[PDB]
């Protein structure tokens, strides 16, 4: 899940408030409020996001030939499903003994 | 007389059929590891 909390960090700020950053110098409109965001936002956030970019563009690069990344791929989950076939069919094979008792009765 | 016994006697022998095939089908639904018992776990 590591990596999967990295993209959805990435993506949550992907839209950073530095497009938004293009209305903040036009704050000074009362005198020659929120005029603190014309300092976090304007180009640090725009900075981190860059940055961590190139932190995630620089991973270990796994996958240089074939098919890594496997894993499955291999046997007896498939002879898991049929353990609950098996265990479907002793089912079956009750309910027809429960079918016959309750004839005998 | 002897026709209540009969009766009886056929009565028996109903039930004891009856109880003999919930029996042959119990042996069929109750073996159910031997044909699959050569890749159980």
């Amino acid at each position: 899940n590591e990596r999967l909390r990295a993209l959805e960090d990435i993506e949550r700020e992907i839209g950073a408030i530095l497009q938004n950053a293009g209305t903040v110098i036009l704050e000074l409109s009362k005198e020659k409020r929120l005029l603190d965001r014309q300092a976090a936002a304007f180009t640090a956030s725009v900075q981190h996001v860059e940055a961590e970019l190139s932190a995630q563009i620089r991973y270990l690069t796994q996958v240089a030939t074939g098919q890594p990344h496997e894993g499955s791929s291999y046997s007896s989950r498939k002879d898991c499903q049929m353990a609950l076939k098996r265990v479907d069919y002793a089912r079956l094979k009750l309910s027809d003994v429960a079918r016959t008792c309750e004839q005998m009765l | 007389e002897r026709r209540e016994i009969a009766e009886v006697n056929k009565k028996l022998k109903q039930k004891n059929q009856q109880l003999k095939q919930i029996m042959d089908q119990l042996r069929n639904l109750i073996w159910d590891i031997n044909a699959m018992l050569a890749m159980r776990n």
